[PDB]
RNA sequence: CCCCACUAUGCUUAGCCCUAAACCUCAACAGUUAAUCAACAAAACUGCUCGCCAGAACACUACGAGCCACAGCUUAAAACUCAAAGGACCUGGCGGUGCUUCAUAUCCCUCUAGAGGAGCCUGUUCUGUAAUCGAUAAACCCCGAUCAACCUCACCACCUCUUGCUCAGCCUAUAUACCGCCAUCUUCAGCAAACCCUGAUGAAGGCUACAAAGUAAGCGCAAGUACCCACGUAAAGACGUUAGGUCAAGGUGUAGCCCAUGAGGUGGCAAGAAAUGGGCUACAUUUUCUACCCCAGAAAAACGAUAGCCCUUAUGAAACUUAAGGGUCGAAGGUGGAUUUAGCAGUAAACUGAGAGUAGAGUGCUUAGUUGAACAGGGCCCUGAAGCGCGUACACACCGCCCGUCACCCUCCUCAGAGGAGACAAGUCGUAACAUGGUAAGUGUACUGGAAAGUGCACUUGGACGAACC
C-alpha cells in the first residue's frame, strides 16, 4: 500500500545516511552507485545471480508497479473503458483508431517495442494476440503519412537498435608497427606486424616454414595477407602458446589479420571481417558428459 | 445397438440344427 | 552399350528435365504455400446454426 | 552449433571483393551492404584464397581421409596427383609429336574429366507404393552424382585387390583409367545404369 | 479368404414351401404446435381403436396341436440357475483406424564410423561347487563396485562365546507399508488449487482474435545461472505411468530369531560344457619398425595377443594365482550374414594425458587436450509424435475381452441307457465376435467343416467410404 511504501522510502532515506555515515562519505553527495558498492563491500556474497544477492535500493526500484484503484468511494469506475478488464489497453487501442480515422479523412534505427515493455507501460497482462493487433495498427497508423502530430505518439512503442583498428605504435628506430592478439581453440598467439616489411615471418624467434612444416598451416598464415594482396610487404614477429599445430596456425592467422587491419584501408577492412578473418573461431572442444562415450557419443544401447 | 442377443440366438439355432442333423 | 560418348544429347536432356522437375516441385510448393485454412476462417465467421438461439 | 544462428558463412574471392562497385546491380548492392552489418563465421582452415585452392580436390582429400589425418590425406592426394603428372610427362616425351598434341598433362584437369566420367547419371533409389519398396531408376541431383562418383573412386582404391600397392600408385592409374574413359569404376557406373534400365518397367513407381 | 473349372441353383411352365435385419426396427384413423423433451435416434403430443409386452437365460426350445411342409414351418411352455440381464451416453485406453502435418542423428532411404566374423578383458544366463545377495524389455548385463588374495564379506565347512562394542544384537521376510536417492516417458509441456458458465443443475465440458465462457494464484517450461557470447553444453525438467529399483547406504512400520537367523576365529568357493551383452586388440600398405614429431631409411606372408609358459621386479605378512617389465611362442584371424549401435561440428573418428578409488589391483569410470571429417535432400511401409475425426462387447483397460469342440463334477428336463439346458470350473485346438477384430457385421435359407465357422442368393446398417473443387 501506498502507506507502506512512503515508510520504506522514509527507512530507506535513513539507512542512505546510516550507510554513508559508515563509509564516511559525505551524505549529501552519496549516489546510489555508490549505496551499491558499499553493500558490496559491507556483505560481500559470492552467489552467481546478481539478483540473489544483497541490494539497497530504493523502494520504487525494490517493489513491482502496484495498479491503482480503479473506482472511488463512490464505486464509479474512474476510466470509461473499466469494465473490458484490460482498459489501458482498450483506451490506447481506441485512440490509435481515431487517429486512423483523422488521417484517413485528411488524406533500421529502431524497433516496435516488445510485449513485455508493452505491459509494463499500461501495467496490465496482455496476449500474443492483442500485442500483435497493436502492432499491426501501429504498423498502419505509421503508414498511412503519420504525421509530426501523429509520429510524435508512435515513437512512444519505438525502441532504437565494425572491427575495431589498433593503433599503430612505432619502434625504437622508428619502424611502425601494429600489434594484436588472438586465440583459436586453447592456442594464443600474439602477432606484431610491421609497416614495411620483405615478407619474412618469425614465430616463437623460429622462420615460419621451420615453424610449421605443415603446407596448410603454411597456407593458413598466408590467406591473412594474400587476401589483401600485400605478401612481401610485411615483416612479423609472433609469440603463440598452446593448443596443437593447426589451433596455433589458425591463432596467427587471426592475429596477423587484426593486426593488419591497421595497415590497410578500411574497405580491406570490412572485406576481411566478411571473409571471416577478424571472426574468433567459438568452437572449443566440448566437455565430456557424465554416463556417454564422448561429448555426443552414447554408449551402445542394449535393446 | 451391438449385436450380443443376435450372436446368442445364432449359436443356440446353430447348434440346434447340428443335433437335428446328428440325430 | 551404355556409352556415354554417343549420348550426350539424351543424357543432357534427361539431367535438364530432372532439374526443371526440381523447380517445379519448388514453385509449385510455394505457391500452393482457395486454401482450406482460410475457407475454415470464413466459416467460422458464419458458421452453421442447426438449433435454435 | 557454436554459431548462432545470426552468423553467416564467409565468401572467400578476392575478385567478388574487387569488382567494381559500378558494375555491381541493385540487389548486389543491397547485398555487400546488408552483409556490411552482418555477422560472419570465421574462415575455416580447409580453405583459402590461394589461387591454387581446388574444392573439388579438398572435398575428395576430406573423403579419403581416416580419423582426422589431415597431414596423412593431403599427402596421399598429392603424391597421387604428381605420379599423375609424372606418367603424363612420359607418355607425353616417348610419344610422337602428332599425339602429343592430345596428350594432357594437367593433373587436375585429368582429376576433374575422372571424376565427371564417373558421375553416375541416374541411380536407384527406394520407393515405397502400397506399402513394398521397389528400387526405382531416379534422376540425381548434381551433389549427390559427384559424391558417388568421388566415393566409388576411393573405395576402389580401397579395396584390397591391389595388395603392396601404395595409395598414390593406385588412385593415379585409377585416375588415368576413368580419364581413358575404362577401368573398374567406369565399369561400376556402367553397371548401375544397366541396373537402371532393367528395372526402367518400375519408373512409374515414383511420384515425385 | 486369393486363382481356375464345373454342378445344384438363379431362368420358363405346373405345383409346393410360407421364412427374412419381411426394418422406415417408428400400427390404423383424426387432430395440435401449446404449454417441449431421461439419452441417442427420425421434435413433442392429444383423441379412438386393434395387436402386442410384464427380469435374464432355458427358448426361433420339449411336449401338444395344425400344415402338400418329413433335418421343416406357426403357436410355444416348464424344471434347475442368477442378481442381474439390458438400452443410451461420458471419460480413459486400444484400433493390422481415416486425413493432414511432422521426427533433424530421426522412423525409412541417404554420410561416417562400428557391433554381428577371430583372440582377449569383463558382466550376465546356464552347468558345477559345501559355498552370497540385489538389477535382470525398453528403463539389467565393466550394473550396486570411483572395484573381491586375507580384510572387504553379508557365502560354505569346522571351532568357539553368550546381558553379548551398544540401556543388546540380527545383511532375518516384506521396495506389494515406507522415508531416503532415483530410472522412465522426459530427445515432454503441461499440471493446476479458488471461482464462473454450459449440459433442463448427469457422468462431464469450456475453443474460434474480423474471437463465440472462460478467469486463473501457484508449479513446470520459460526466464535467470556455470562453462568461453546472447550460441551451444550443462544444470533444470512439474502432475503422474510402470505396486519400476533399492529393507544389503542408513533409518524405519509389521512380522520373525534371542544357548543364535546374534558375535568371534581358522580355512575355503568364486571354475567352465556352453550361450549371450559391452569394451580392448587386430585382420595391415592411409600398414609395421627405427629417428623425428610430419621433406627420412628399412619391412611388407610378414601384419597380428594386453592370450599361454618361464623369469624378474612393485605392494603386501602372505602374489602360480594382483600389477609392471623382460624372455619365450607368432596363435585364431584376412573387413565379417540377416540384423543392429552412435553421431548434425570442433561433433563422428583417431590419438595423447590427468584424476577417483587401493598397500597393490581394470581393456572399467570421470575428465583435460591434439588432429579432425562426409550427408544434412528426399519421403511415410514400419516405428512413432501432434492435430482433427471414426469405432469400441476393452475399464485388472488388447499382455483386454470372448466364442465353439473335446474331454474335467453336480441340479434339472426330455429319454430305452442316451441326449438337452444350467451351473461349477482348470485345461485342449483354433481366433469366430468386439477396432474396417485384420475377409465389416448380421437375418432367412442351402451345402460343407474338429470347432468356432466358410461359402452361395436376397435383404438390414444395429459399418465406413474421410463429406466444396481436387
Ligand atoms: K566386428
Ligand atoms: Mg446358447
Ligand atoms: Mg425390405
Ligand atoms: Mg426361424
Ligand atoms: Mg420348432
Ligand atoms: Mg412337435
Ligand atoms: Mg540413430
Ligand atoms: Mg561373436
Ligand atoms: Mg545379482
Ligand atoms: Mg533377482
Ligand atoms: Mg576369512
Ligand atoms: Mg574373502
Ligand atoms: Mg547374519
Ligand atoms: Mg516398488
Ligand atoms: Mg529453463
Ligand atoms: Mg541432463
Ligand atoms: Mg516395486
Ligand atoms: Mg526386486
Ligand atoms: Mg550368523
Ligand atoms: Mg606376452
Ligand atoms: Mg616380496
Ligand atoms: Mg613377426
Ligand atoms: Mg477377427
Ligand atoms: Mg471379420
Ligand atoms: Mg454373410
Ligand atoms: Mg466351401
Amino acid at each position: 500500500t501506498e502507506d507502506f511504501i512512503k515508510k520504506q522510502i522514509e527507512e530507506f532515506n535513513i539507512g542512505k545516511r546510516h550507510l554513508a555515515n559508515m563509509m564516511g562519505e559525505d551524505p549529501e553527495t552519496f549516489t546510489q552507485e555508490d549505496i551499491d558498492r558499499a553493500i558490496a563491500y559491507l556483505f560481500p556474497s559470492g552467489l552467481f545471480e546478481k539478483r540473489a544477492r544483497p541490494v539497497m535500493k530504493h523502494p520504487e526500484q525494490i517493489f513491482p508497479r502496484q495498479r491503482a484503484i480503479q473506482w472511488g468511494e463512490d464505486g464509479r469506475p474512474f476510466h470509461y473503458l473499466f469494465y473490458t478488464g484490460k482498459q489501458s489497453y482498450y483506451s490506447l487501442m481506441h485512440d490509435v483508431y481515431g487517429m486512423l480515422l483523422n488521417l484517413e479523412k485528411h488524406q533500421i534505427g529502431s524497433r516496435w517495442l516488445i510485449k513485455e515493455e508493452l505491459e509494463e507501460m499500461l501495467v496490465e497482462k496482455l496476449s500474443d494476440l492483442d500485442y500483435m493487433q497493436f502492432i499491426r495498427l501501429l504498423e498502419k497508423l505509421l503508414t498511412s503519412q503519420c504525421g509530426a502530430a501523429e509520429e510524435e505518439f508512435v515513437q512512444r512503442f519505438r525502441r532504437s537498435v565494425k572491427q575495431l583498428i589498433e593503433p599503430v605504435q612505432y619502434d625504437e628506430q622508428g619502424m611502425a608497427f601494429s600489434k594484436s592478439e588472438g586465440k583459436r581453440k586453447t592456442a594464443k598467439a600474439e602477432a606484431i606486424v610491421y609497416k614495411h616489411g620483405s615478407g619474412r615471418i618469425k614465430v616463437n624467434g623460429i622462420d615460419y616454414q621451420l615453424y610449421f612444416p605443415i603446407t596448410q598451416d603454411r597456407e593458413q598464415l598466408m590467406f591473412p595477407f594474400h587476401f589483401v594482396d600485400r605478401l612481401g610487404k610485411h615483416d612479423v614477429t609472433c609469440t603463440v602458446s598452446g593448443g596443437g599445430r593447426s589451433a596455433q596456425a589458425g591463432a596467427i592467422r587471426l592475429a596477423m589479420a587484426k593486426a593488419l587491419c591497421s595497415f590497410v584501408t578500411e574497405d580491406e577492412v570490412e572485406w576481411m571481417r566478411q571473409a571471416g578473418l577478424l571472426t574468433t573461431d567459438p568452437r572449443v572442444r566440448e566437455r565430456k558428459k557424465p554416463g556417454q562415450e564422448g561429448a555426443r557419443r552414447k554408449f551402445t544401447w542394449k535393446k | 445397438k451391438n449385436v450380443l442377443k443376435i450372436r446368442r440366438r445364432k449359436m443356440n439355432h446353430h447348434k440346434y440344427r447340428k443335433l437335428v442333423k446328428k440325430t | 552399350e551404355f556409352r556415354d560418348d554417343a549420348c550426350r544429347k539424351e543424357i543432357q536432356g534427361f539431367l535438364d528435365c530432372a532439374a526443371r522437375a526440381q523447380e517445379a516441385r519448388k514453385m509449385r510448393s510455394i505457391q500452393e504455400t482457395l486454401l482450406p485454412n482460410k475457407l475454415n476462417k470464413l466459416l467460422q465467421r458464419f458458421p452453421n446454426k442447426p438449433y435454435l438461439s | 552449433s557454436r554459431y548462432s544462428p545470426e552468423f553467416k558463412d564467409p565468401l572467400i574471392d578476392k575478385e567478388y571483393y574487387r569488382k567494381p562497385v559500378e558494375e555491381l546491380t541493385e540487389e548486389e548492392k543491397y547485398v555487400r551492404e546488408l552483409k556490411k552489418t552482418q555477422l560472419i563465421k570465421a574462415a575455416p582452415a580447409g580453405k583459402t584464397s590461394s589461387v591454387f585452392e581446388d574444392p573439388v580436390i579438398s572435398k575428395f582429400t576430406n573423403m579419403m581421409m581416416i580419423g582426422g589425418n589431415k597431414v596423412l590425406a593431403r599427402s596421399l592426394m598429392i603424391q597421387t596427383l604428381e605420379a599423375v603428372k609424372r606418367k603424363q610427362f612420359e607418355k607425353y616425351h616417348a610419344a610422337s609429336a602428332e599425339e602429343q598434341a592430345t596428350i594432357e598433362r594437367n593433373p587436375y584437369t585429368i582429376f576433374h574429366q575422372a571424376l565427371k566420367n564417373c558421375e553416375p547419371m541416374i541411380g536407384l533409389v527406394p520407393i515405397l507404393k502400397g506399402g513394398r519398396f521397389y528400387q526405382v531408376p531416379v534422376p540425381l541431383p548434381d551433389r549427390r552424382r559427384r559424391f558417388l562418383a568421388m566415393k566409388w573412386m576411393i573405395t576402389e582404391c580401397r579395396d584390397k585387390k591391389h595388395q603392396r600397392t601404395l595409395m598414390p600408385e593406385k588412385l593415379s592409374h585409377k585416375l588415368l583409367e576413368a580419364f581413358h574413359n575404362q577401368g573398374p569404376v567406369i565399369k561400376r557406373k556402367h553397371d548401375l545404369h544397366k541396373m537402371a534400365e532393367a528395372n526402367r518397367a518400375l519408373a512409374h513407381y515414383r511420384w515425385w
